[PDB]
């Protein structure tokens, strides 16, 4: 067969976090370096923030798609994400 | 030599024997290699010790063979190995003649390679190669055990005839008349070993765990668990919840091959560590599919309107005539109530007038065949429709397969 | 000067991450 | 009914009765909203979509899943093209002509042996040699001209059904289960639902 | 077969079908689609029914029984002037199987069947010495 195996290990679908550590952690260290140069980054409590911010991300990308299929369209164009941006309130 | 070598060459498995034989010699056709390279032969793949992963291939295709280096290689396997296939022995065959059985829509061109490889190779003398339904009329011949089931209620070879065949590759439904088979209403149903085989392995994927790379455990569980719908699909159903049996996956460090049990019987209370899949549904949803094939959301008409097609091509006076005596072959047939729901089906269709009986041959339809063959070369009528040397020498290859056992020119 | 360091295939995964698959070409 | 409605004699029509929520208040066909045989029941696309699925239920490995497209060209004479454009499906490969079995086969049947020679050297001679060293594919017959065009005409069309495709009614029964009361469609994917459980199994792979 | 209905659909009569019909039904956990076949179409339209309420069908029987209204947001039947029998909520599945019990007397019996419509005269009281072959 050819199903059973889609519904077996198919019972648990999770997706996980994604943005690679070095490249953000380099940018973070970048953004920071001008804030307050010298700025030693703490290796613990930085997973915390690269959780929160992938949070409010995918929350960004369910409500433009939400706008999207408002628009009986699939693909994402500037209007769906700076609307998003004004109606959530920044 | 008087006696020939009858060879009912099959898809699946090849059956090989001398005349003189009551059973055939069954080996295998087919090739299974291990991921590691090691390939094995036809026969040898039963003796191998895992089944989980291997590569498969089969000279034999949907329609015919088409090319001949394994079956040569094979047929000299099963002719050139008195050791494995006990008591067979032969030198070259020169003065022993052939009996073969290849179906009716075989190719011109491939049936040309299929006579110049038997005869101007192995050095034969005398050919003979016909479709197993001709020879099922010569029961009449020899007397048999032959099980004649009657639809309404609760020279020597048969000139009426009516046969299907159902093995692995697919199914065949032809009219014999006269003992000239009719070329234009027979009709082919694809669903064969292969198409139950897929539906086995689709099913237990809508309900247990995969096996699709494992495909010999698909073929022993459709030969072994399944059963035909007695009565019908929705009764059958009825049933599901008080019927049911389990298969024991096949441990390869623990038993090649595993074992289906029933929770009525007692008789097996030894607890295993592998997983059980349960099987309470597919034993009979399973062979509903030729009745209706619509199950698995194909355009296929089925079993029964192919029937009565193929009778409404036929002219009308014999078309009362082939339902009278119907013989069913084909190792699809084995599955148990099966033959007594095709007769209920197609009776249920048939109007009142006509009453139509479904003869049987118990057991196997394999060996019925071969020993019917086996008869064939033992009847004299063979001896008038033989053909000898001379007459492959004196004419091309194309001559023999185009005029005496030509099919368009029995149309 | 490393803003670019996030990939176009890490903007794909996560776009597949909220669902559909369809995106643009600016949206990264 | 009970006695003495009301009506305000626009629309009113007898045969129309539309009732909801109204969380649209939109027909399905206000204005055309939008954006026996089985070869007439089921469409060109639905009858070739049954047939390539027939054909993947033909191979029993992995290997014969690109050998779909030939085996559907070599049964109904379609280029690979539109098989692998239209159809949306869900050296072992081959043949068996590997020079690794050729040479072991020879352990098979080394218990017994006796072998002699008798042949000779003409063009039938030739043409074994060919046939033994085969390595031909389906397409390869049907595109040359080694089969007559009649042969193909009456091992094409011996075969199939033109006018009668049903004569029993179909059971029209649940996908995943076999539940045979109170069957219903789905909303969305319309295929038949029978119990809760199928319900949920339903809506999130297949529906 | 029990739960609130969403939405009723109607179409004329066609050459591919005699009436094109479909129900929509919502339970607590389940939503499903339904199609008529040309006759309970007109138990619905026999007394004018609506969506957003619970009601019961039999699949033999064929009688529909609208219990009311059902629940779905608290103010769109919070303002109708009470009426729907304290509304409803959907409860469990779309379809079950009960069990139906009707208690007889065997009176009762005989004045059914001694007439054509005897259950009148289980209130006129005329059943007029009923014969004994009925008995
Ligand atoms: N007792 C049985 N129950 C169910 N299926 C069976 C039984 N015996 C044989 N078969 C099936 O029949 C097929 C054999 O077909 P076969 O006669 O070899 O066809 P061919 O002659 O065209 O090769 C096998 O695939 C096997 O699964
Ligand atoms: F060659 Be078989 F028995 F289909
Ligand atoms: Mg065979
Ligand atoms: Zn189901
Ligand atoms: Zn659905």
């Amino acid at each position: 067969g050819t199903v059973a195996l889609r519904e077996i290990r198919r019972f648990q679908k999770s997706t996980e976090l994604l943005i690679r550590k070095l490249p953000f952690q380099r940018l973070v260290r970048e953004i920071a370096q001008d804030f307050k140069t010298d700025l030693r980054f703490q290796s613990s409590a930085i997973g915390a923030l690269q959780e929160s911010v992938e949070a409010y991300l995918v929350s960004l990308f369910e409500d433009t798609n939400l706008a999207a299929i408002h628009a009986k369209r699939v693909t994402i164009m500037p209007k769906e994400i700076q609307l998003a941006r004004r109606l959530r309130g920044e | 030599e008087t006696p020939p070598i009858v060879i009912d060459n099959g898809s699946y498995e090849i059956k090989f024997g001398p005349s003189t034989n009551k059973k055939p010699f069954r080996a295998l056709n087919a090739l299974a290699k291990d991921k590691f390279g090691t390939s094995y032969l036809s026969n040898h793949i039963k003796n191998i010790k895992d089944i989980s992963s291997i590569t498969f291939r089969r000279p034999h295709e949907l329609g015919q063979l088409t090319l001949w280096e394994l079956e040569s290689c094979i047929w000299d396997y099963c002719l050139f190995n008195p050791s494995e296939f006990d008591g067979f022995d032969l030198k070259e065959g020169k003065g022993h003649h052939l009996v073969a059985s290849e179906s009716c829509m075989t190719l011109p061109e491939l049936s040309k390679h299929a006579d110049q490889v038997i005869f101007e190779e192995y050095e034969f003398d005398s050919l003979f190669k016909s479709p197993v339904a001709v020879f099922v009329p010569f029961t009449k011949s020899y007397k048999g055990e032959m099980r004649t089931i009657s639809g309404k209620d609760e020279s020597d070879y048969h000139d009426f005839q009516l046969v299907i065949d159902s093995g692995f590759n697919c199914t065949w439904i032809i009219p014999v008349l006269k003992g000239i088979p009719y070329y234009k209403a027979v009709k082919k149903l694809d669903i064969g070993g292969r198409f139950l085989t897929g539906l086995l392995k689709e099913t237990l994927s809508f309900r247990h765990y995969n096996m699709m790379d494992e495909t010999i455990l698909v073929n022993n569980i459709k030969e072994q668990c399944l059963f035909v719908s007695p009565v019908s699909y929705f009764d059958s159903f009825k049933t599901k919840d008080k019927h049911a049996l389990e298969y024991v996956l096949p441990d390869f460090q623990t038993s090649f091959l595993g074992y289906v049990r029933n929770p009525r019987k007692e008789n097996v209370p030894l607890p295993e560590d592998a997983q059980i899949i349960t099987l309470t549904d597919e034993l009979f949803t399973i062979p509903e599919t030729f009745f209706h094939p619509e199950i698995s959301q194909i355009t296929k008409p089925g079993i029964v309107e192919a029937i009565l097609e193929s009778l409404s091509m036929l002219p009308e006076i014999v078309r009362p005539l082939m339902v009278g005596n119907i013989v069913c072959t084909g190792g699809n047939f084995n599955l148990p109530n099966f033959a007594q729901r095709l007769a209920a089906e197609l009776q249920r269709q048939l109007p009142t007038d006509w009453t139509c009986h479904v003869s049987v041959p118990e057991g196997d339809c394999a060996l019925f065949g071969w020993e019917v063959m086996s008869q064939f070369a033992k009847t004299d009528s063979y001896r008038k429709a033989r053909v000898t040397r001379e007459e492959y020498y004196e004419h091309g290859p194309d001559w023999c397969t185009k005029h005496r056992f030509g099919y368009q020119n029995w149309i | 000067d490393n803003i670019q360091g996030i990939t176009k295939p890490a903007i794909r995964r996560l776009a597949r991450r909220g669902g559909v698959k369809r995106i643009s070409g600016l949206i990264y | 009914k009970a006695l003495v409605e009301e009506i305000d004699k626009k629309t009113y029509n007898p045969d129309i009765y539309f009732t909801s929520l109204d969380p649209q208040a939109r027909r399905y066909t206000s204005k055309k909203i939008n954006k026996h045989s089985f070869e007439e029941r089921y469409t060109q696309q639905e009858i070739l979509q049954s047939d390539r699925r027939f054909m993947e239920l033909n191979t029993e490995n992995f290997s014969d899943l690109p050998n779909v497209p030939t085996l559907l060209s070599d049964l109904t004479g379609v280029p690979r093209d539109r098989i692998e454009s239209t159809t949306k499906p869900i050296y072992g490969h081959g043949w068996v002509l590997k020079p690794e079995t050729l040479r072991e086969i020879q352990l098979s049947y080394k218990s017994t042996k006796l072998p002699k020679p008798k042949r000779k050297n003409t063009n039938r001679i030739v043409a074994l040699k060919k046939v033994l060293s085969s390595k031909r594919n389906l397409h390869s017959f049907l595109d040359s001209a080694l089969l007559n065009l009649m042969d193909k005409n009456v091992i094409y069309h011996n075969v199939y059904n033109k006018r009668y495709f049903k004569v029993l009614p179909l059971i029209t029964t649940c996908s995943i289960c076999g539940g045979y009361d109170s069957i219903s469609s789905c909303v969305n994917c319309g295929n038949k639902i029978c119990s809760v459980s199928c319900f949920k199994l339903h809506n999130e792979t297949r529906c | 077969i029990e739960g609130e209905v969403v939405e009723i659909q109607i179409d004329r009569s066609i050459t591919g079908g005699h009436k094109q019909g479909k129900l929509t039904i919502k339970t607590t956990d389940m939503e499903t689609i339904y199609e008529l076949g040309n006759k309970m179409i007109d138990g619905l339209t026999k007394e004018k029914v609506l969506a957003g309420d619970v009601i019961s069908i039999d699949k033999a029987s064929g009688k529909i029984t609208k219990l009311g209204r059902s629940f779905a947001r608290s103010r769109d039947y919070d303002a109708m002037g009470a009426d729907t029998r304290f509304v409803q909520c959907p409860e469990g599945e779309l379809q079950k199987r009960k069990t139906v019990v009707h208690t007889v007397s065997l009176h009762e019996i005989d004045v059914i069947n001694s007439r054509t419509q005897g259950f009148l005269a289980l209130f006129t009281g005329d059943t007029g010495e009923i014969r004994s072959e009925v008995r």
